[PDB]
Formats: structure tokens, C-alpha cells, sequence
């Protein structure tokens, strides 16, 4: 969900305890992680909503957006209701329950169909984070000569 | 995103400096404008639907071919998409006015927006006209002091889009 | 800052800022002169604060500046005082911003990893930050002392 | 209101699945209120039956 | 309320309240007496507010009380005034709460579907809220007037 | 969750009534304690790790066989879960103290905790003793009035366990 | 990823051939070096934190401009991300050394890394300096026979970055 | 191979290889010479294995080479025998690899669709690879025969 | 899940005791049975389809009503589900036989299987007879020595259902 | 153990164990007597290992048993030695298991939070583990000390 | 049925049926009488269809009833003809329902695994179903013959 290992101080201990007690499933744990402030800070705040949709599909379906209809639906959701409702839309989808069900961690996929989705998913799952992790203290190119 | 305070902090932090009198003057300016900014944001939020109403009415009166058959805003779906984009522009303009910084615009709106409209086919000049129309509608409601402040960020969106 | 927190919270919900958030921003901007006065006072006393805090740290822990300590030598002790200066600057940034977010994401995230890689003992940092708290809160007035103390407590707890 | 404790059994009617999916067939989970209508409707449309509904909190 | 928002925000990240959140709660509790006075003075004059707000509403957009309108007749106008009394009570609740959460939970969520099922025109509801805002701000002090106007503006925006 | 203000609002909303004199009296009583609650919460937040360390040391010194082999807290995993639970209780007592209501405890900690601990084998008596140790340490740190306020929620947690 | 064995299998599979005397020679060559590779991987995994410590110290000593205010290694967050990247490079170099092949490097580290760093603002010359420093630090611990092999994968990372 | 499996498992968990994984790699490379001679022995005798396995396959299953059988005629029988040769080559690859990964990913994934498109009976595959097992474990010593038979059993199970 | 070795480790861990003669004897017993277990697991894995065919044929010849209309195995979907369940039991019994414990049988098979069959309408007694058929077929296959080792876990599954 | 890891890996893919996994388990069970003798040697001389390792630990870091140190006193030094004994027992468990899972599950998951709540310096633990590694590998032959070193190095890295 | 699929599709978007689905149900129920006539004509033609299809199957594929064949023997030929009877009943069900949903649900989901467990050659399935199609089409008029052939073609495609 966060594209790399997360340090222990940024981990969410409450969903971890609820998952270890068996109270919530892996689908609910993924939803907890998505709805966290960490996900909003790393994957909603630094991007436009159209990029946010692509990141949503990447992280929770292991996929690139299939078609323009998906973009239209999720853009309407993001404009109206916000990030939480888009997250619940991705996680309550039939595709999610058919690929990962209730107990499987989502993983990278390269679907054969529809057309263009395999190449887009390759470019998506290959893409690493490109944005600075903080808005404070930017770095600059420049040498100091000794 | 950055605000005015974050901008001052970043400027003095990339060079490892404590705040100087120039920094305190900038911060005083932001704190002095804060009351006006909050009043403007409250007024805009109270009248967001109205602003989008007569902004879109003005845009489609100046460019009638947008909503007539053959126009980019001609269908219920595309008209609703047009007003949705205008809601985007107004809401993020209000965010940028309240922050005192244009980072949120470059960072949530203008980032790849021209590419998005070229892929979709959206006329960008007409979108700029819609943003301007939103500007004249908003300036009436907020008041002149807030009108200039909102005009800064409306101009920023119009320039970045065009 | 406070305003950025309100705006990102509103943006996550695709809405305009509610009257509570606007009241929070109003209260924040009404107190800006006090925050700038506190930050300016902490900026003037920067060298005094660092000097006394370093002296208090070293007189409790002679081994750090003795042969075989982490901060042994003039250059390493200077790096010590420079880190204390970093954190005082961050506290002033937090005071002007109205939150510990500058402190957090300039010098708290990954601080344990950094000091572990540097073999700098974290208890030394916690004690040094407590010394800086005492020296700095001594200089300010009581109402400002409590505010500065909150930021120093946050820093000390985050390092611990 | 607040959480539900829902027990439902979802059989498989479109295919015979090779993994185990015992946990995907019978499951008890906590569903909080603003998602329960949608979750109940999805369980119903999947052909599953809802065995019990309880109000844990609220 | 403000306290509930701050606690929920801190809880979601599994952390104690930050100095900024505690500052927000302090500013909220400090303004308790002005909020109580505002809510009490709106409560004591609620009959006058409702009466002249309804008068102003029906003067502005008469088609409500014209034949064929949603508020035709004494009973439907009574239901209109009762709805206004509801929303004035929720405005007082929000004033004491420091946010719009009571208004949201009692009279905003589902108001769209509700008034569709009642055939009530939402622009009429917005005009009614505007009239009641003008009336209520008419009989309060300037700062109190602004405080009440923010919540009424939120309600009008939510109805629109 | 609900705080004192939200509790009063809920009561008068279900009654369908405007605020009365008694409601305003309750609101005055809650507002009058705001600064005390804020100071106590800040003190607890600044000293939470110390409170947990001292309370866990007291609990394990009184009951050494909890963390020796065969005890419920015998492993680094079990010890970690124990101290994490103690942090949970302290943080949620602080939240409930700020809200002036014990609800958040009910719907976010105590719901199912007795059943969970009985199914896991967690000793309820020893958990209660750990909570009381946190109560003593916190009351020593926060002062008399703040300790009187915090003890309500510490006792509420201990009683909801049993 | 593919190792030496699977590389030989590939070369003979694309030709539709059973294994020849040269194939058996290459497989013997890989099997002969297996215990050396296992010992070197165990040594590196034992001293990974130490190796990263010396490598980071050397890199930040030669280039103090990375950790000065306004450098790409200036914050606790960015210092941590730098040493994290060095951990990445060390671990994947150990993987490739165990495999006897550089395919895992290309697929999992170098793919898109240059543009990722360019977008992040991460200096690539300084990253190559850190990788080289890590190479000299590791070579001393692993030993000459292991150092010659491990430097192959470190230089592969350096050339891919360049 | 064994090394690839261990490295991939260690990579999916973002960790260095465990002592047990290094131990399995040590055991794998220590036994490389014996499995390497096993592959050598099977490679020298390709023609005899394929000829004898085809003979037993066609004697056990005359319908495959009878008119209307999938392998009826000289050229289809040759295609049959060269599929068997493919699988013997994959078995040698798996023997040197130390796991059935080369067999799994060259001649198992999608084998059902491939042979369904070709009207090739999967049972016929099963007794064909069983006959090739018998011939191939005839030439090897007992331990080598068992080790090779494990791979042939895996292939037969995959085709089944 | 748990193995025999892990079981001994946990028993001596909850006591906080080092291994003694009894623990070493149990570990030696498992190590001695290890090669027999691996041979049985390989033989079963090779012949899983054949074992399932023979066992399902025996079950549906003893109870033909299961596959005629009205039987719980009458449809292609329901027959496939039945033979699929037989595959489950065989594979997990093989896992348990390799492990030397039945912990995997409890955790990953029998956890809520009885009520799942009850709600679905699967005849538990018929399923137990199918498991018995698999036991007979597998015992005829692996050999006399491994037959009892396999039948232990087959009987564990049967008793878990019944 | 090794068997558990192989079974879980096979179960994740819903397949029987491949010849590679079976060969791994065969190599594990074939080596059982050797690791059992190693574990018996370690446990029969555990008191000597603990006493000596504590001696090197206290020589390298006398500040631990010095005034103001965490191990100062008879009872605290006894707790230190008892922790060393715990980890020696875990190392023997790992030896018999064939991997570091017993160590990881009893002494590593949550060890940082444990020793933080106890005010125990982690580098002290790392060097104590190194001392136990040296002393314990002293008792064994080169071949046995070879595999025991990997378990001790894993423990040291996990604490570090 | 047609009604079932239309209702499920409408419930998918949580909406009432559109004019398309309503007209679809109208056209379906308008043709019910000729569907019942066709299902009859298939129903009373039991033995002719089944025995002629089985005879033509065994004529084209003598291997099935030849020694060593799947259908060799009286009881196994009875099972073969019984499977054909099953599928003819399923075809009549699909005819009356207006879709392949009865055929699919009763005999298509999992049929491949079923016949794999029964070592039944699926090409034998397809040839038998084509024989049944020819015989059943021979007994009907052209308009009905095309529709019935569509269902038999669906069954053959599901088996192949
Ligand atoms: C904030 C809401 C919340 C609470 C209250 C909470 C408690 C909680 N403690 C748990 C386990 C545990 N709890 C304890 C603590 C006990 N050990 C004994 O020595 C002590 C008497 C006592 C503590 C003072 C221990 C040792 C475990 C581990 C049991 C196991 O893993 O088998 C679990 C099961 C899942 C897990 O291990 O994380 C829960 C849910 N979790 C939550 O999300
Ligand atoms: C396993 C393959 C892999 C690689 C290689 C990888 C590199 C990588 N480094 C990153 C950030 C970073 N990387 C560095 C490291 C640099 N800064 C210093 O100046 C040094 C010259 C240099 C390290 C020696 C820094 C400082 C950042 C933080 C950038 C930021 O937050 O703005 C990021 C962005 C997201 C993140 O991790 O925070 C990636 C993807 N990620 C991967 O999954
Ligand atoms: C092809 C799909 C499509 C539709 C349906 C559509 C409707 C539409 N009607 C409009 C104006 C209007 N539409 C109406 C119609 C309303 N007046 C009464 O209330 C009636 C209840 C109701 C009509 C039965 C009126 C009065 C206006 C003028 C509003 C104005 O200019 O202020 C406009 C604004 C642009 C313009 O005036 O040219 C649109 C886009 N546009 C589309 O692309
Ligand atoms: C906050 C940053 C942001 C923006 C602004 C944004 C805009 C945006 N506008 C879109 C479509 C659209 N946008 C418009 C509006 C334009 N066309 C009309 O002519 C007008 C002149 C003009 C508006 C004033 C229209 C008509 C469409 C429909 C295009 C189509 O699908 O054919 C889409 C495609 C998804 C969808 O149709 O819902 C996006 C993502 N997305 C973002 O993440
Ligand atoms: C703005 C965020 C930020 C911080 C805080 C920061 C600290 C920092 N301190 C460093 C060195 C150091 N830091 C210290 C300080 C420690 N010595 C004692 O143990 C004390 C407990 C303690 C001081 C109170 C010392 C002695 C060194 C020199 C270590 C050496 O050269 O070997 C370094 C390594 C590079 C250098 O020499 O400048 C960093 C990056 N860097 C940052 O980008
Ligand atoms: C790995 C542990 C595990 C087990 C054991 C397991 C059994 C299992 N069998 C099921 C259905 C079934 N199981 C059977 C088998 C019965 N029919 C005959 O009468 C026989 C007596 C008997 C088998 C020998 C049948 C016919 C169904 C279909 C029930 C239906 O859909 O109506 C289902 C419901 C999901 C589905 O239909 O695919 C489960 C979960 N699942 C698991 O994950
Ligand atoms: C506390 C939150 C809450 C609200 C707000 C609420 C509104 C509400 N208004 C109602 C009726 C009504 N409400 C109105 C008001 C409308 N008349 C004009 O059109 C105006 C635009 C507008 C008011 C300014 C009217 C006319 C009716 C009568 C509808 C009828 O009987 O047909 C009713 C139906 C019950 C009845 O018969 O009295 C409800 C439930 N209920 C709630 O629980
Ligand atoms: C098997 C997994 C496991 C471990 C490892 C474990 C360790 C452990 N050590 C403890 C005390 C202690 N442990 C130490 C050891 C430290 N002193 C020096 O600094 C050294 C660096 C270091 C030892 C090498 C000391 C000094 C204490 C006493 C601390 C006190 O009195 O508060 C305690 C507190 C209760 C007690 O006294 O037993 C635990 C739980 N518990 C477990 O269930
Ligand atoms: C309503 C859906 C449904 C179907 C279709 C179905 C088929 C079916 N046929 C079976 C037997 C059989 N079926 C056949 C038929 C084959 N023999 C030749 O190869 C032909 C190509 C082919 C027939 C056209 C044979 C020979 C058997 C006996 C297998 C044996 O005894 O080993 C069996 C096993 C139990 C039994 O003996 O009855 C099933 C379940 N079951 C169902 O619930």
C-alpha cells in the first residue's frame, strides 16, 4: 500500500492488533491503511486527483486504470465525496473480492484485458515514487568546492 | 503543500538560518491578512453554488457553441463535467487564498492538467474564460480587499492553464 | 502549519473549510504577534541557550567529551552544539507555525535511524533537549514558558 | 450508529475454486454502520446468506 | 465538537494530542461564555426569529404560499415554520459545540433525499436559511453576529 | 464518540427541546474545567513513556511470574503487547478526560476486551493492577485536581474489565 | 531473476540443445564457487549495519555538502532515506553475488532508478560515491577472493547508475 | 533453481537470506557433482531412452498410433517422440537446477491448453512420461534413479 | 501451524528449560522417521489424482445416491466440489504427515468446517466415508510402514468432522 | 522449523511439496543428529558459557556494572546473566529447529520495545551476544561453530 | 431464464428494468408456446434420440466401447447413455427457460473436472453432443431446429 517498507513508528498498531485478534480481515486491514493519514499525506496530497485514481488502482488492485469510464467514475467520487469514498469504492469492488477476497494481500498484476491495460500496468507497477516526501526543506542541485 | 508560513520557514531553512526581521515582517503580513482571508473563505463557501451558477452562465453566454450540439459541454454528462471542473477551480482557489501560497494549485490542479485536457479534447481557452468569469463573480461577493486576493490565485490558474 | 492542516483535512473530504476550521484559523492568526515575540526572544538568546544547554549536558556526562566519547574533541563537540542549534531553530519554526510539524518532518522522522547510524546515544539527546528546555523556558515569561515547554516536551518525547 | 457483528456464508456458484477459501465462504467480521447497507447488499447479490446480525456498539 | 474532532484526529493516528490541538481546545474552552450567551439569546428570542424570518421568506419568494406551492395553507406554513425552528435549534447546538457536527448529524445528512420525498424546493430552503440568518444576526452584537452568521452560512451552503 | 457537550446536545435533541438553564449550567461546568483538563492532558502526553515504564516496573515487581517463563507476558512479543496495552489504556484515559465522557472507553477499548482477554488467557486481575499503577503514577505527575479527574476514567477502565 | 545455472539453461534452451561439455564446465565453475558465495553472503548479512555505517561516514565526510542545510541528505527523514537506499544496494548486491548473475540488479534496482532519482532530486554522482565506498568497506570484510566477485556487482550498480 | 527460489523468498520479505537458506544452498552446491553426472548420464543416452519409451508407450497404448489416433502416421509419431525428447531435456535441466522450476515453467504452465488445442490426450502424456521414467531410471543407480524419478513423477502429476 | 520439533521447543520454552534426554529422544525419533515421511509425501504427491479417483469411485459405488438427482454430489459443480474437497483432505493430510503434528489440520482445515457443511447441506458422514476411502487407497499405495502414519492424520480429520 | 517453512510455502500456492522442498527436508532430517549433538554440547556447558560471556561483556563495557549503570548491583547483574541464558536457550532451539524461527518468535519480535521500556542499551545487548558467540564457538569444533556462528550473528543483527 | 437474467442485470445497477429488458421479457413470454411444443417433441422422442446418438457415437469412435475403452462394458455403456439422457434433459430445460442458465448451472460448471476425475474423454462428450444435435434437429422444423441447434452448440462449446 505504501510502495516500500514502513518504519515501526509509522505503522498503525491498532489495525495490527485487530487483525491479530482476528476481529478484522486483511481487506479491512488494507482499508485501515488506505484511510490513514499516512496514505493521504503520501498519495493524495502530492498529486492531482487524476494521478490519485491511478495510484489507488495501483495500490489496491495492483493495476493501472482499465478505461476512461473508471477515471470518470473515480473523478466524480473524488470531486464529490473525497478520498475515503474512493477508497471504499476500490475496496468494495467486485474485482477486489474476486482477486484478493477477504484474506489475501493485494499484489501487482499485469492483466491481459482490456486493451492497453497490460502495458499501462507494467508502466504503473514499475514506477517508483517520484515526489519528495515532505513539503518542508527542499533540496537543490549545487556543489560547494573544497 | 506550502503556505506563507511554510514558505518563509523553507526559505530560511534551506540556508540554515534563524528568522531575521524580514521573515518576521512577512509573518506579520500573513497574520494581518488572516482575518480578511478567513472572511473571504467563509463568504465563498456560503455562495459556492451561486458563484458556479453565474460563472457558468456567463461563460456559456459568451461562448454559446460550448453547450449547443457539437460543443465540448454538449451533453448532460459533459456539462456536469464542466461544472465539476469549475467547482474544482473555485475550491482550490479558495484553498490557495487561505494559505497565502500558490503551491496547492501547481501541486493538485495544474500538475498535468493541460495534458489531461489535450487527451480529453477539452478547449483550454474556454476553460480560462470560465476561470475569469468565476473571478468577476467572486470579486463581487467577497469585496474589493478580498477581490484582489482571490484575483491573484484566479490569475495564477488562468496563466498556468493558458 | 495550522492553516495547512485545516486545508488538507478539508481537501481530503472534497469540501470547503467548516466554521470550526475557520474559527481555528482565526484564533491562530489572532495570536501571531505573541508567537513572533516568543520566536524572536528565542532567536536572540540562541547562543546563550546553546552554551548553557551544552554545559549542562557535558557536566552530567563527562565521558562524552572524554577520550573515547562520541563528542570527544573540539570538532565533535562543535557538531553537538550544532545539533542543539538545529533543534532550537526547529522549535522557533514550530512556534511561528503553531504546530510541531516543521520539527516533526525536519528533525524527528528517521531521527533514531540517523543517530543510530551516527552511533550517537539517544539518551544523550533527550537529556540535552531537556537542558535546552530548562534554559529556554527560564528566559521567557510564564505564559510563553508553557508554550515553549510544550514544543520541547514533544521533541524530548519524540527522541525518546 | 456504530459497529455490527455480522456472520454470513457465501457459497460459490460460478466456478469451483482451487485454493482453500474456507475463510472466504464462512466468515464473521465487524462492519461499522455507514458500510453495512452496502455490505449486506453485496452479500445478498453474491448469493450468500446472512446467518446473524448483532449490534456490538451503539 | 471541537474537542471531539481533536480527539478523533489524534486517535486515528494513535497519538496524544499535539501542542497545536491542545491550543485549539484551549481557545475553544476560552470562548465558552460568549458561545453560551449567543446560544441563550437565540434561544430566548426563537419565536420572534422564526416569525419574522418566515415573514421575510414568504415576502421574498411568494410562490411557496401561493396556490400550488409547497407551503400553501396554514398547516403547510406551520410545517415550514417548524422546520425553521428545527434549524434554529441546530444552529444553537452548533454554536455551543463549536462546530457544525450536530447540524450535520441531525439535519444535513439525508436532507437532500428527505426534501425530495417531501417535494420541498431546496432553493426555498436556502432562502429561508438566509432570512433566518439575517433576522438572528439582527439582534446580536457584531462579533456574536459574525459567529452566528458563519453557522447559518454553513447551513445555507449545505442546503444548496 | 461523544463528549460532555455532545452528550447534552444528544439529550436535548432526543427530547426535542432547546437548551434550558440546567443544560447551560452543565455547559458552564464543562467549560470551566477546560484549562485544567488541557494542562493535565499536556502533562500526561509529555510524560507518557515515563508513566508506562514506572507502572510496568511496579506491576512486574509485584508479580514477577508474569514475565518469567510460563507467564502470560513471557516473551519479547508478549511483553511488548502488555506494555502496548498499557499505553492504550493511558492514552484513552487521557482522551476520555479531555472529553469529559467515558464513552470513548466503551466503544473503543472496553468493547470485547474482557472476552478477548479471557480467550487469550490474559489475567484480568493483573491488568487491573497495571491500570491502577498507571493511575498512581499519573496522579503523582498531574497534581491533585487533575488526578481526581483522571481517576474517574482509570476506575472506569478497571471496572469495565471486570 | 536468473542465476548462473538458469543462464546456462537459457542458453541451451533457446538452441534446443542438451547440455554439452562447455555447459558442464560452466556448471562446475558455478558449483565450485558456491561455498565461497555462501560464506561471503553470511559475512555481509552479519555486518550489514556496520558496512552501511562506514560507507555513510565516508560518503558524508568526502561530501559534507549532502548533509548541510539544503543538501539532499539534509533532514532526519532524508538522512534515513539515504542510508535506506544504501541498505537496498548492499542487500541486492548480496543477492546478485549469491545468484552469480546481475539479472536481479537490472530488474529490481536499476529499472527506472535514474529517472526516479532525477525526479526526486537525488544526486546520482554522490550515490555512485556511496556505492563505491560501500564496495571498499565490504571487500575488506569478505576477503580478496570474495571481494573480487562482490566488486563485480557493486560496479554493475555503479555503471547502471552512471 | 534452488538459489533463485531462496533469493526470491528472501526478496519478497525484503531481508537477507536466513542461515537455513544459506544451509540449503550449501547442501545444493555440495551435491552439484553427483546431480551433474546424473544429467551427463541421461544426456549421453537420449536416443535409447526416447526409442524405448516410445516403444513401451505405443505397446501400452496401441490406439495412439492406430488410424484415428493422435500420433497416427510417421510424422505425428515423430512429433510425439520429440515432445518426449523435449521433456527429457527439461528433466536434465531440472536435475542440474536442483528444482523442477525449468520443467514447471517451460513445459507445465499452459500445457493443458496447448495439448487441448492439439487434440493430444493428457493421459497419453502421463503413461508416456511414466515409460520415460522407467527407461531413464533403468540406466541410473538406485539413489540417482530415485532422484530422477522424483522429477518424472512431478511431470506426470503436472500432466495429470 | 506446528511441527514436532516446534512442539518440543514450545513445551521446553514455556517451562524455561533447556533440552534434556527426553527432548533429544523425541527429536531423534522425528529425525529417524523423516526419510520415511519424505518418501510417503513424494509417493502421495505423485499419485494424488489416482488416489482421488480411486477413493471417489469407491465412495460413489458404496453410496450411489450421492450422484443421482437429489444427492448432494448431483451436479457437475457439486461433484467437482466434492472431489475438490477430497483433494483438500489428501493434501493437508500429507502436510500434517510431513509436519508430524495435527495442528495444520485444526488451523487450516477443521476451523469452522462442520458448521460450513451444516449450512451448505453437505452430508458429514458421507464425507467421513470418503476420507476413509482415501485412507484405504493411500495405505495400499505408500506401503505398510507409512500406512499407519498416514492413517493417523486421516483418522484425525475423520474425528474432527464427526 | 525448516519443515514448517516448506509446508507453508507449499500451502500458499495450494500445491504439494516439490522435489526441491522434499530434498531440503531430507537434508534437514539427515543432519538432525549433528545439530542435536551440537545443542547437547551447548546445553551441557551452558553455565560456563554464561559466566564467561558475562565476563567479556563487563570487561568491554564496565559502565554497565558501574554506578549509574543498568547492571549495577547483584540482582541487576543476575538479570543480565539470566537474559544471556535466555538467548543461549533460544540459540539451542534454533539449532535443533534448523532456522532462526524460535529465536525470532521468542526473543526478537518486540525486543526493541521491551528493552526500551526497561532502559537497557541495545549495543550492550549486541556485544553481549557477540561475547556469547565467541565463548560458545570456542567449545565446538570448527564445523559446528560454523553454523552456530550464523545463528548468533542473526541474533546480534536482530538486536542491532 | 430470460426473466432471471434481466432482473439480475437490472438489480446490478439498482434500478427498475429499462424498456429493453421489458420488451425482452415480452418477446420471451410471447414465444413460450412454441418453446413448450419443442420441449415436448424432444421429450416424447426419448429413446430414438438417445439410442441413435449413442449408436452414431460408437460407430464414429469404436475405441470407447472397444476393450480398454471408457465405455467398454454393458454398465459403462449404460452410464454413457445415461449421461446423454442427462444432457438432453438439460437441453429441454434450457429451451423452456430461454437461456443456457439451466444447462450451465446443472451440467457445465465443473464438468471438465468431473470428467477428468472419471477419465472420460471430452472429445467423446463433444461428438456425442453433436450426434444428439443432429438427431434432435432432424425431428424438428427448421425454425425450431436452428434454436435447438444453438443450445446443442453451446453445450458442445462448453465441453470443448
Ligand atoms: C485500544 C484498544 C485495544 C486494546 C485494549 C487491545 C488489547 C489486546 N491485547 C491483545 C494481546 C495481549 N495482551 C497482553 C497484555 C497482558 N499480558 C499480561 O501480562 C498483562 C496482565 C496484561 C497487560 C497489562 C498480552 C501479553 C497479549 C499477547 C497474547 C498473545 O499474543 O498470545 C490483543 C489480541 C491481539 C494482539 O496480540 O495484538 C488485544 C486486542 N487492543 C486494542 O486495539
Ligand atoms: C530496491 C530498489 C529501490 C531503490 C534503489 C529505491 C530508491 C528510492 N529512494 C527514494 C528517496 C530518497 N533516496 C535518498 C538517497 C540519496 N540521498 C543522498 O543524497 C544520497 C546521495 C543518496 C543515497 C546514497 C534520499 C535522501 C531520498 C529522499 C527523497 C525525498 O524524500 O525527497 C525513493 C522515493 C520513495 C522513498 O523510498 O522514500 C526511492 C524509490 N527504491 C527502491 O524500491
Ligand atoms: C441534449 C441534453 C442537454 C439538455 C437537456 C440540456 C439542457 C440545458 N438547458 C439550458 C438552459 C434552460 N433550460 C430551461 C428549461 C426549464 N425551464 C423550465 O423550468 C422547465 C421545467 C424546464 C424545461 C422543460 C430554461 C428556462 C433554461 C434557461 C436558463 C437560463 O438561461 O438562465 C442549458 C444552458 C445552456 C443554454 O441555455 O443554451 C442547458 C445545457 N443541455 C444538453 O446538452
Ligand atoms: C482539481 C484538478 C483536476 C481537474 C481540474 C480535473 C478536470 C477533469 N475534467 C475531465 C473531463 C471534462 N471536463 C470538462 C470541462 C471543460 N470542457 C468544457 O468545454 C469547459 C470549457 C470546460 C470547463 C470550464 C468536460 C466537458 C469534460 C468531459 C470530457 C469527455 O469525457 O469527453 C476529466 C476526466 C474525468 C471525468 O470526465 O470525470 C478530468 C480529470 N481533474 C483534476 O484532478
Ligand atoms: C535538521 C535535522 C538534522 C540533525 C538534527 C542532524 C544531526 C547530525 N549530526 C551529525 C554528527 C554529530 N552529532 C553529534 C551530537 C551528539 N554527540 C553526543 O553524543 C550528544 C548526545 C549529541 C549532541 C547533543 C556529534 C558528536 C556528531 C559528530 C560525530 C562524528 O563526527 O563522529 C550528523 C552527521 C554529519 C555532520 O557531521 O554534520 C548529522 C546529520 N542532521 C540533520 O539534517
Ligand atoms: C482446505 C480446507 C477446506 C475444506 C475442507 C473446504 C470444504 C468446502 N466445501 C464446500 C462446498 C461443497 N462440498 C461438497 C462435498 C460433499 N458432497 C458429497 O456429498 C461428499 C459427501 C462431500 C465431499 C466428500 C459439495 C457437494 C459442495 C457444494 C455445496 C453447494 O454448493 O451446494 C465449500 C463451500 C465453497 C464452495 O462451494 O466451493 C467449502 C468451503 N473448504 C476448504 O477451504
Ligand atoms: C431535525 C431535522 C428534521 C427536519 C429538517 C425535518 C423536516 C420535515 N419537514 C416535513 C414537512 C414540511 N416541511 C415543509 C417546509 C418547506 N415549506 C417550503 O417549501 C420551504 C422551502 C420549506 C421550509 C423553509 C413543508 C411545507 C412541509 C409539509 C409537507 C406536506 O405535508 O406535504 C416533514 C414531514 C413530517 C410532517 O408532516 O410534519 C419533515 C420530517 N425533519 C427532521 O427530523
Ligand atoms: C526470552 C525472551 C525474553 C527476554 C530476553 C526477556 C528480558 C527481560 N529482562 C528483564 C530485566 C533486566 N534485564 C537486564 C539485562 C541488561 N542489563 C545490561 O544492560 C545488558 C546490556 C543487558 C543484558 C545483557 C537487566 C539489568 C534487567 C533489570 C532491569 C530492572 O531492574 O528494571 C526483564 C524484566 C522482568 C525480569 O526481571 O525478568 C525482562 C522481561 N524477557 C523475555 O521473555
Ligand atoms: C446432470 C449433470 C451430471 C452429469 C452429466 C453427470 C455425469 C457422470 N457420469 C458418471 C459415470 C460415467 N459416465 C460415462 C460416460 C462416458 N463414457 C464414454 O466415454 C462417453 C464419451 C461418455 C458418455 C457420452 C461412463 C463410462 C461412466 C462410468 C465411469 C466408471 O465407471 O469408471 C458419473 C460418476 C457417478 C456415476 O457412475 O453415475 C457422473 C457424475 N453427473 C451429473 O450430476
Amino acid at each position: 500500500v505504501f510502495e516500500r517498507d514502513v518504519p515501526d513508528y509509522q505503522r498503525l498498531s491498532y489495525p495490527e492488533s485487530r487483525l491479530k485478534n482476528g476481529e478484522i480481515s486483511m481487506r479491512e486491514f488494507i482499508r485501515q491503511l488506505a484511510e490513514s493519514d499516512l496514505y493521504r499525506k503520501q498519495f493524495y496530497e502530492p498529486y492531482p486527483n487524476t494521478k490519485v485514481i491511478e495510484l489507488l488502482t495501483k495500490h489496491f488492485l495492483g493495476r493501472a486504470p482499465q478505461d476512461q469510464a473508471e477515471i470518470q467514475r473515480y473523478n466524480r467520487i473524488l470531486a464529490g465525496k473525497g478520498l475515503k469514498v474512493a477508497i471504499e469504492e476500490v475496496l468494495n469492488s467486485d474485482e477486489y473480492t474476486q482477486l484478493f477476497g477477504e484474506d489475501v494481500v493485494p499484489f501487482k498484476r499485469y492483466p491481459t484485458l482490456p486493451t492497453g491495460t497490460y502495458l499501462a500496468s507494467v508502466a504503473t507497477n514499475d514506477e517508483m515514487i517520484q515526489q519528495s516526501g515532505s513539503s518542508y526543506s527542499p533540496s537543490y542541485a549545487g556543489y560547494s568546492y573544497p | 503543500m506550502q503556505d506563507a508560513i511554510t514558505s518563509v520557514i523553507n526559505t530560511y531553512d534551506v540556508q540554515g538560518k534563524y528568522f531575521d526581521t524580514s521573515a518576521f515582517d512577512k509573518l506579520k503580513a500573513y497574520y494581518a491578512t488572516g482575518e480578511l482571508r478567513v472572511r473571504a473563505a467563509g463568504t465563498i463557501s456560503a455562495n459556492a453554488a451561486t458563484i458556479i451558477k453565474e460563472a457558468s452562465a456567463k461563460l456559456f453566454s459568451n461562448q454559446p457553441d460550448l453547450v449547443r450540439p457539437g460543443g465540448n459541454a454538449y451533453t448532460t454528462r459533459r456539462y456536469a463535467a464542466c461544472v465539476r471542473d469549475m467547482d474544482y477551480f473555485l475550491r482550490y482557489a479558495t484553498y490557495a487564498m487561505l494559505a497565502g501560497d500558490t503551491s496547492i494549485l501547481d501541486e493538485r490542479v495544474l500538475n498535468g492538467l493541460k495534458e489531461t485536457y489535450n487527451s480529453l479534447g477539452v478547449p483550454i481557452s474556454s476553460t480560462v474564460q470560465g476561470i475569469q468569469a468565476m473571478k468577476e463573480v467572486t470579486g463581487s461577493l467577497v469585496g474589493s480587499g478580498a477581490a484582489k486576493e482571490m484575483g491573484v490565485y484566479f490569475d495564477y490558474l488562468s496563466s498556468g492553464l493558458s | 502549519s495550522v492553516v495547512t492542516k485545516a486545508i488538507v483535512s478539508a481537501d481530503a473530504e472534497a469540501r470547503y473549510l467548516s466554521p470550526g476550521e475557520l474559527d481555528r484559523i482565526r484564533g491562530f492568526v489572532s495570536s501571531g504577534e505573541r508567537r513572533l515575540r516568543v520566536a524572536q526572544t528565542l532567536t536572540e538568546s540562541r547562543e546563550r541557550i546553546i552554551k548553557q544547554a551544552g554545559d549542562q549536558l557535558f557536566q552530567k556526562r563527562p565521558d562524552l567529551v572524554s577520550p573515547g566519547g562520541n563528542a570527544y574533541g573540539a570538532e565533535r563537540t562543535a557538531s553537538c552544539l550544532r545539533d542543539l542549534d538545529y533543534y532550537l531553530r526547529l522549535v522557533t519554526f514550530g512556534i511561528v507555525a503553531g504546530d510541531v510539524t516543521p520539527i516533526e518532518e525536519i528533525g524527528v522522522i528517521g531521527v533514531k535511524e540517523m543517530y543510530r547510524n551516527l552511533e550517537v546515544p539517544l539518551p544523550g539527546m533527550v537529556e540535552a533537549v531537556k537542558a535546552m528546555k530548562s534554559v529556554a523556558t527560564g528566559l521567557l515569561s510564564g505564559d510563553d514558558s508553557a508554550e515553549v515547554g510544550y514544543y520541547f516536551d514533544y521533541l524530548a518525547g519524540a527522541l525518546a | 450508529t456504530r459497529l455490527f457483528k455480522v456472520t454470513a456464508l457465501i457459497p460459490s456458484y460460478k466456478k469451483v475454486r482451487g485454493g482453500r477459501e474456507l475463510q472466504n465462504t464462512y466468515f464473521t467480521k465487524l462492519v461499522e454502520y455507514d458500510r453495512w447497507f452496502a455490505e449486506q447488499q453485496r452479500i445478498q447479490k453474491q448469493g450468500g446468506k446472512i446467518l446473524s446480525v448483532k449490534m456490538v456498539a451503539g
